[PDB]
């Protein structure tokens, strides 16, 4: 089962809610404005503005994604053993996931893997910001090698 | 003829010479974009301060507050703006609640006209009342 599979369970998926977060920030009038505000021309979060991005984003995740994820995993266990992918372990922890939990890393630069991948919905930079948000969302635990 | 609009409302043979090839491998340090955005903010002129000055009608504009109070509030606004700029809950650099006892500091306000009198009533209103106390009408 793909990580994003939980996303389209809601008719408005999690991604457009994340896109609409921008309306809750003063001085930002569009998602594009949010992107140019949070990044410093070198695709680096300002390490403070990303703070309020997390401030706004975390309630969305913990109040919307977590329960639907809980039901999704509960039903998924019924069909039998499955391989489940996620983006941050806290997703599975807050969803009361059942089964062996593995945190795995990769010997690559994951961030560069995004903006080259064309045909993105909200723009590649949005995907970069999303990846940063998930990485900040993850817990403190040493991920083993994927091998 | 060339016409320019207004920004303000008014009264109304081979040719490939061997040096032109592009081999850009130089990354400026510091970066061009960073210093450009930095100097973009310093470019901006300082804001206007119209308050306390008359308008075309003759009535001074601004707020009706004690000048001491406006000085303190205006310092607090600056501290808040500084905090917002630094992207912190506190401003590390404060213009208010310093050690200096600047109690006598004054700032321009709309409370006092150019004559040293109070703006409790607009100047045009004073002129109207003064001039209407002498008018005479047709005989009975």
């Amino acid at each position: 089962v793909d990580s994003d599979e939980v996303g389209e369970q809601m008719e408005p998926t999690f991604e457009q809610a994340v896109m609409e977060i921008y309306k809750g920030i003063a001085g930002v009038d569009s998602l594009d404005d949010l992107i140019k505000w949070v990044l410093n021309s070198d695709l680096i979060p300002h390490d403070d503005r990303l703070g309020q991005l997390f401030q706004a984003f975390l309630p969305l995740a913990k109040d919307l994604l977590a329960p639907m994820a809980r039901k999704f995993y509960d039903n998924s266990m019924s069909e039998g053993r499955l391989l489940t992918f996620a983006h941050a372990d806290s997703e599975l922890l807050n969803a009361n996931y059942f089964g062996h939990l593995l945190r795995l890393k990769i010997p690559y630069i994951t961030e560069v893997n995004l903006m080259i991948r064309k045909n993105r919905e909200g723009g590649e930079l949005f995907q970069l910001v999303l990846s940063y948000l998930y990485k900040m969302y993850a817990t403190s635990a040493q991920p083993k090698w994927f091998g | 003829m060339k016409r320019i609009p207004r920004k303000t409302k008014g009264k109304s043979p081979a040719t490939t010479e061997p040096g032109t090839s592009n081999r850009e491998q130089y990354k400026a340090r510091p970066g061009i974009a960073s210093v450009q955005r930095a100097t973009e903010s310093a470019e901006m002129p300082m804001k206007n301060n119209d308050e306390g000055t008359p308008d075309k009608k003759g009535n001074t504009k601004g707020d009706l507050v004690n000048e001491h109070s406006e000085a303190k509030d205006e310092a607090d606004e600056a501290t808040k703006k500084q905090a917002k700029d630094t992207d912190k809950s506190k401003a590390q650099v404060t213009y208010s609640d310093t050690g200096i006892n600047n109690a006598n500091e004054l700032s321009r306000s709309g409370n006092v006209d150019n004559e040293g009198g109070s703006n409790q009533k607009p100047m045009s209103t004073r002129i109207a009342e003064a001039t209407s106390a002498i008018v005479s009408k047709h005989p009975a």
